[PDB]
């Protein structure tokens, strides 16, 4: 029931600025202090920020102060994270979440062991890059008793592609592995497939490549040269 | 300010067997002490607070205890669906939370050495210019491999990239992909393209190789 | 109100009693 909608992720230019919003219901939002909480990829969590419960008091990591600005409407329940002066170090999703700290103070008073995010929104993508969107071209990986072929998604951008092997039917062997960003700053990513040798020249195979960002769809068929 | 530092950094359990986490605080946080399961895909998600006190919802094997500097999370009964990044947060310092660099809790299984495909650059893609070589380490286990690329036997560097699955649910593998990125002219200037994989399972590494 | 003076103690690195 409690509900935490982050939107307002996306693209943006190095030195560029941006307004996450975390939509909260289901609680009395003015009781509790909220955070944002990122993380980059192939990192941990790293806290960014914290208002308290009626806006008088704001804190910022190391990495953002200065340039992050946080706040919040405590008569839609709406908390926002201005940033400002972005840099692709800033790259990664960001989370709100709610902090029970002091949250149950009125029914019984000051216990700094009860803490905790006790709940987080799904979390949104911000991509700070010069790059321009771009669809992927798809190239297949030929196969040449287990036989492995796949495709590789290269040049997109922004994140995310979804591939899929034979519309979906096939989804035994596979594996879609996480998007590289190539020093270009477009991504790159590979899906492959193991299936029996005598297939090859018995079954097709086609994947399925979506980029919603360019409204790119593609289906490039899988064959032994 | 307070430093939490989580150790092991990847802690591998056997399915149903019984997963021990360790959380060190630089100073005291008494028992001001949450731990999170973070899933690949999903939102954090709290499992305990005040060093020991289960969250709404989290399941008794779900444990944890410890006050001052030292803290454990204990996950009996390990399911894959825990298979996940655990995080530390210390609040005794409250409002300036921090998180632990997290550990990384995956299933033990018996070891795999990697099935090793390579792949030549297509035809549509030397059109375009450039030229992708593409290894594929297969359903091994455990994580750790190493991808050396070599070019006419010269060893590359610097031109490769690569990036490994989540453990698989089912038969708790890894699988990884490198990619080592050439210039058309500098693909065509060459011969031998051979990837080596060194992998615990291996008793020596595996090289998969093709002539332009 | 007490709980925003306690917070303005903390947010302040204030040392609690006990």
């Amino acid at each position: 029931e409690v509900q935490l909608v982050e939107s307002g992720g996306g693209v943006v230019q190095p030195g560029g600025s941006l307004r996450l919003s975390c939509a909260a219901s289901g609680f009395n939002f003015n009781n509790y202090a909220l955070h944002w909480v990122r993380q980059a990829p192939g990192k941990g969590l790293e806290w960014v920020a914290i208002i308290s419960y009626e806006a008088r008091n704001k804190k910022y990591g190391v990495s953002v102060m200065g340039r992050f600005s946080i706040s919040r409407d405590n008569s839609k329940s709406i908390m926002y994270l201005e940033m400002n002066s972005l840099r692709v170090e800033d790259t990664g999703v960001y989370y709100c979440a709610r902090d029970l700290f002091l949250s149950d103070y009125d029914r019984s008073g000051y216990d700094p062991t009860r803490g905790g995010f006790d709940h987080w929104g799904q979390g949104t993508l911000v991509t700070v890059s010069s790059a321009s969107t771009k669809g992927p071209s798809v190239f297949p990986l030929a196969p040449s008793g287990t036989a492995a072929l796949g495709c590789l998604v290269k040049d997109y951008f922004p994140e995310p592609v979804t591939v899929s092997w034979n519309s979906g039917a096939l989804t035994s062997g596979v594996h879609t592995f996480p998007a590289v960003l190539q020093s270009s700053g477009l991504y790159s990513l590979s899906s492959v497939v193991t299936v029996p040798s005598s297939s090859l020249g018995t079954q097709t195979y086609i994947c399925n490549v979506n980029h919603k960002p360019s409204n790119t769809k593609v289906d490039k068929r899988v064959e032994p040269k | 300010e307070i430093v939490m530092t989580q150790s092991p950094a990847t802690l591998s359990v056997s399915p149903g067997e019984r997963a021990t986490l360790s959380c060190r605080a630089s100073q005291s946080v008494s028992s001001s002490l949450a731990w999170y399961q973070h899933r690949f895909g999903q939102a954090p998600r709290l499992l305990i607070s005040g060093a020991s006190t289960r969250a709404t919802g989290i399941p008794g094997r779900f444990s944890g205890s410890g006050s001052g500097t030292e803290f454990t999370l204990t996950i009996s009964s390990l399911q894959s669906e825990d298979v996940a990044v655990y995080y530390c947060q210390q609040y005794g310092d409250w409002p300036l939370v921090t998180f632990g660099g997290g550990t990384k809790v995956e299933i033990k299984r018996t070891v795999a050495a990697p099935s090793v495909f390579i792949f030549p650059p297509s035809d549509e893609q030397l059109k375009s210019g450039t030229a992708s070589v593409v290894c594929l380490l297969n359903n091994f286990y455990p994580r750790e491999a190493k991808v050396q690329w070599k070019v006419d036997n010269a060893l590359q560097s610097g031109n490769s990239q690569e990036s490994v699955t989540e453990q698989d649910s089912k038969d708790s593998t890894y699988s990884l992909s490198s990619t080592l990125t050439l210039s058309k002219a500098d693909y065509e200037k060459h011969k031998v393209y051979a990837c080596e994989v060194t992998h615990q399972g291996l008793s020596s590494p595996v090289t998969k190789s093709f002539n332009r | 109100s007490k709980r925003s003076f306690i917070e303005d103690l903390l947010f302040n690195k204030v040392t609690l009693a006990d």
